[PDB]
RNA sequence: AGGACCGAACCGACUAAUGUUGAAAAAUUAGCGGAUGACUUGUGGCUGGGGGUGAAAGGCCAAUCAAACCGGGAGAUAGCU
RNA sequence: GCUCGCCGGAAGACCAAGGGUUCCUGUCCAACGUUAAUCGGGGCAGGGUGAGUCGACCCCUAAGGCGAGGCCGAAAGGCGUAGUCGAUGGGAAACAGGUUAAUAUUCCUGUACUUGGUGUUACUGCGAAGGGGGGACGGAGAAGGCUAUGUUGGCCGGGCGACGGUUGUCCCGGUUUAAGCGUGUAGGCUGGUUUUCCAGGCAAAUCCGGAAAAUCAAGGCUGAGGCGUGAUGACGAGGCACUACGGUGCUGAAGCAACAAAUGCCCUGCUUCCAGGAAAAGCCUCUAAGCAUCAGGUAACAUCAAAUCGUACCCCAAACCGACACAGGUGGUCAGGUAGAGAAUACCAAGGCGCUUGAGAGAACUCGGGUGAAGGAACUAGGCAAAAUGGUGCCGUAACUUCGGGAGAAGGCACGCUGAUAUGUAGGUGAGGUCCCUCGCGGAUGGAGCUGAAAUCAGUCGAAGAUACCAGCUGGCUGCAACUGUUUAUUAAAAACACAGCACUGUGCAAACACGAAAGUGGACGUAUACGGUGUGACGCCUGCCCGGUGCCGGAAGGUUAAU
């Protein structure tokens, strides 16, 4: 049993996106910005227990932060995790 | 022409890197000249 | 048997093959088989110690008895393979037990034939006694110089030793440069001369006959520099000098064995 | 069969012209040599400076070599400008 | 958008290395861009990289590195045992179609596969850090069998022609389909099987190896491709409709045969040669201690798991190495048509470009080319450079020679197209049909159909038929070096180095020698038919005299002579 207060740590948000707007109405897979060191098991459990809805797979990529310039300075953003998480069917979320 | 820098990060590592450095004593006083100088890039290390 | 060549191209016109056809046209015995990793004349600093060493076809080593210590039990020879690592062929042999071997192989020893190690052995090409039970005058070759450490002397293609006398503990031996040497009489000794005696009449032909061989071109001394070579220099060929070696050592005549160790076991130096 | 022959890839660099504040701190164009061998190439490794390596030209060792580079002795010394 | 031109063994497509968001969309034009710029690899904002099967990680080791102890060394430290790292190599498994502005063998649809688990059920010798097998290995060459792929025909759909003709022996386009599973073929290798025994494999062994005896010649292993299924599917020319004119939705014909055919596959094969061609694990098997009815083993079934990281984009390039958006350099993979021996070369397809200043004019001069009267090297240091030769087949071909060569010597003839032989031949392929069978992916016979040189004869056209691109100038005397090779990266490619060969000399093995204060290591897991050094430098005829000087070797009677 993974504990609850990781499960509660992993996810960060959801992505909106034309992508996840597609993914969400065609294939019910739901778009989300996940912790960097979560795994698939920990976003499996995490949202079959936080929102009490049946996952079927969950697909992982990490996104490499961009370089920006705020002036002339020169800076880099954050490496982040992004999960597909495809729902089963019948199943659906706000 | 084919010029002297072919790049490879893993003969770079294994040349010049961290724990190359590292090994030996006089490395070791490599790492101690550019921390007393205050290099941000210690080394090549990424 | 030595094949002149034709002569259909220049590096052809010269070369002497030596065909030997009863040699086995398959594989080698896979057990007595290890890797022999090229040095390319460097030691364990990485510098070049000898010289003119390097390239090469990969060479694999066979494990070939020198020690010969199956006394007692007699075996037959199985058959006769190529050996890249030296100038003799060498003898598969099947024990009766039902172990194989490679021995070096001797002159008259074909596929068949009946070795036996040990005292008793009987005194036939092949079989391997120790010299205080070998005749005086008799042509024998692997021989030891320890007892029990393995054969040495008289290893390469066609040589041989002579047995000229026994003084109790010693045997004084004829070796095959001219040398009159003691060793003790407990060591073994293998009879006859070694096999592939026409090893010498080969010719090479050409220049990458050798670099097939490992062995790298030979720059002599004077086409040098003064500061590569005590010879080098010069404007135009000169050698206004007594040859020396790169390292400043005479060469023509200068002795350098400096071991008074086996000086006692020396009866007489070569002539 | 061949360190065989002709000839592309590939490797090299014999001749001429251009160019020489170049397209290029050595190249282009037209020809040229080898092209199954002592061939060539990728990746990784080893050899360290009076040392390496060298089919040997004092050649090469990061566009630097009759002794690399960097830091230090060091503000060497300079009857010389 | 219509035309034109260029590449097309690349100037197309896919990657590794390397770079690191350069990818896509919106917006902006100050700077950057050798001009303008509304454009951009530029600025700004947002979006985008989805894996049990790809790759890495991981199991394994090579060269080599590190190295507990250890040995050695003023110190630092050097070497190295057990070990542990280390790919560029070995090791389980996924294909087709569809889709996004941008990802896909990653998503979706369909169909598979592998290795681990737990759990039952049947069965019952399991067990290794050990033993054995396997993994597991070279070069060259020859065919044969295939496929990729292409061409033609058939088939289906459409067309009947801006200018003479074109319902036909006419034109255009399409004719696609995988992994897996089953079959086990061409072909390659191999004698099987049973029992007994055994100084071997560090002990053991039922395993391997070796001895016997008996029986059976016929069992086994490997194996491309094909065929069947996958697939009543998917794809598919086109249509039918809406249409933000971008698109979105629906529907969907035929989907066959022959020939040619790879540098790819069978092939890690076969033949042959000498220069004699990695290791370890996974995998299979044998037993050791141990366990004794438990554990574990394989067999089926169920269930669970297969994590993590990379995945965008360039990759020959404007994104890599060159200071540049630099005519340079950069490893691997794919390899269409016509002609052609060909991956050369010419023109094209797919696809991608027109090289980030243009517009005129039509001086000298320079650059790169084209042609040239008569002469034809008189130019010049020198035929430098240009020009010329150039292909296939046949005839023919000198001195000399190491008998191989020289030699493609030199020199010369033919070459297009049409018709006939023969409405397309010889040859290749090989169907129907028939027959046989120990029956199939079978064996004969059979010749349909397809493909298809070359030659002779006759005719005909042009100035010219190897018509373009492509593509040897030849010969004579002579010096040097035998040759092939190598060399001054960046003014010297040579007669210089090397070379095979020859000779001298050292070296008896703890070899000489060399690198190392040393331990040690190379020589060499070699042993005088070996190794090192030196000189000469294929081959042929040869290599003469001098030991006084300088070296080296041998001598040990005398003189001299160190520390002590
Ligand atoms: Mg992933
Ligand atoms: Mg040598
Ligand atoms: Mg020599
Ligand atoms: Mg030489
Ligand atoms: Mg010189
Ligand atoms: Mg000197
Ligand atoms: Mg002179
Ligand atoms: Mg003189
Ligand atoms: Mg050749
Ligand atoms: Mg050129
Ligand atoms: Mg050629
Ligand atoms: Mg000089
Ligand atoms: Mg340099
Ligand atoms: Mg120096
Ligand atoms: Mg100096
Ligand atoms: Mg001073
Ligand atoms: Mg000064
Ligand atoms: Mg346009
Ligand atoms: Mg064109
Ligand atoms: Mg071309
Ligand atoms: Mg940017
Ligand atoms: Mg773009
Ligand atoms: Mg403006
Ligand atoms: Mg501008
Ligand atoms: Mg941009
Ligand atoms: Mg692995
Ligand atoms: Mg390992
Ligand atoms: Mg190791
Ligand atoms: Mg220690
Ligand atoms: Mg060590
Ligand atoms: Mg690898
Ligand atoms: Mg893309
Ligand atoms: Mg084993
Ligand atoms: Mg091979
Ligand atoms: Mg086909
Ligand atoms: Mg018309
Ligand atoms: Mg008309
Ligand atoms: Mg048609
Ligand atoms: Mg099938
Ligand atoms: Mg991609
Ligand atoms: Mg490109
Ligand atoms: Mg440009
Ligand atoms: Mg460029
Ligand atoms: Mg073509
Ligand atoms: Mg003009
Ligand atoms: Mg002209
Ligand atoms: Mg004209
Ligand atoms: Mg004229
Ligand atoms: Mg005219
Ligand atoms: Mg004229
Ligand atoms: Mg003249
Ligand atoms: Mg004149
Ligand atoms: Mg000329
Ligand atoms: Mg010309
Ligand atoms: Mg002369
Ligand atoms: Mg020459
Ligand atoms: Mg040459
Ligand atoms: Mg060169
Ligand atoms: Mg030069
Ligand atoms: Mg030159
Ligand atoms: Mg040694
Ligand atoms: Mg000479
Ligand atoms: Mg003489
Ligand atoms: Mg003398
Ligand atoms: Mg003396
Ligand atoms: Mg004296």
């Amino acid at each position: 049993m993974i504990r609850e207060e990781r499960l509660l740590k992993v996810l960060r948000a959801p992505h909106v996106s034309e992508k996840a707007s597609t993914a969400m109405e065609k294939s019910n897979t739901i778009v989300l910005k996940v912790a960097k060191d979560a795994t698939k098991a920990e976003i499996k459990a995490a949202v079959q227990k936080l929102f009490e809805v049946e996952v079927e797979v969950v697909n992982t990529l990490v996104v490499k932060g961009k370089v920006k310039r705020h002036g002339q300075r020169i800076g880099r953003r954050s490496d982040w995790k992004k999960a597909y998480v495809t729902l089963k069917e019948g199943q659906n979320l706000d | 022409m084919k010029r002297t820098f072919q790049p490879s990060v893993l003969k770079r590592n294994r040349s010049h890197g961290f724990r190359a450095r590292m090994a030996t004593k006089n490395g070791r006083q490599v790492l101690a000249r550019r921390r007393a100088k205050g290099r941000a890039r210690l080394t090549v290390s990424k | 048997a030595v094949v002149k060549c034709k002569p259909t191209s220049p590096g052809r016109r010269h070369v002497v093959k030596v065909v030997n056809p009863e040699l086995h046209k398959g594989k080698p015995f896979a057990p007595l088989l290890e890797k022999n990793s090229k040095s390319g004349g460097r030691n364990n600093n990485g510098r070049i110690t000898t010289r003119h060493i390097g390239g090469g076809h990969k060479q694999a080593y066979r494990i070939v008895d020198f020690k010969r210590n199956k006394d007692g039990i007699p075996a037959v020879v199985e058959r006769l393979e190529y050996d890249p690592n030296r100038s003799a062929n060498i003898a598969l042999v099947l024990y009766k037990d039902g172990e194989r071997r490679y021995i070096l192989a001797p002159k008259g020893l074909k596929a068949g034939d009946q070795i036996q190690s040990g005292v008793d052995a009987a005194i036939k090409p092949g079989n391997t006694l120790p010299m205080r039970n070998i005749p005086v005058g008799s042509t024998v070759h692997n021989v030891e110089m320890k007892p029990g450490k393995g054969g040495q002397l008289a290893r390469s293609a066609g040589t041989y030793v002579q047995i000229v006398a026994r003084d109790g503990a010693y045997v004084t031996l004829r070796l095959r440069s001219g040398e009159m040497r003691k060793v003790e009489a407990d060591c073994r000794a293998t009879l006859g001369e070694v096999g592939n005696a026409e090893h010498m009449l080969r010719v090479l032909g050409k220049a990458g006959a050798a670099r097939w061989r490992g062995v790298r071109p030979t720059v002599r001394g004077t086409a040098m520099n003064p500061v590569d070579h005590p010879h080098g220099g010069g404007e135009g060929r000169n050698f206004g000098k007594h040859p020396v070696t790169p390292w400043g050592v005479q060469t023509k005549g200068k002795k350098t064995r400096s071991n008074k160790r086996t000086d006692k076991f020396i009866v007489r130096r070569r002539s």
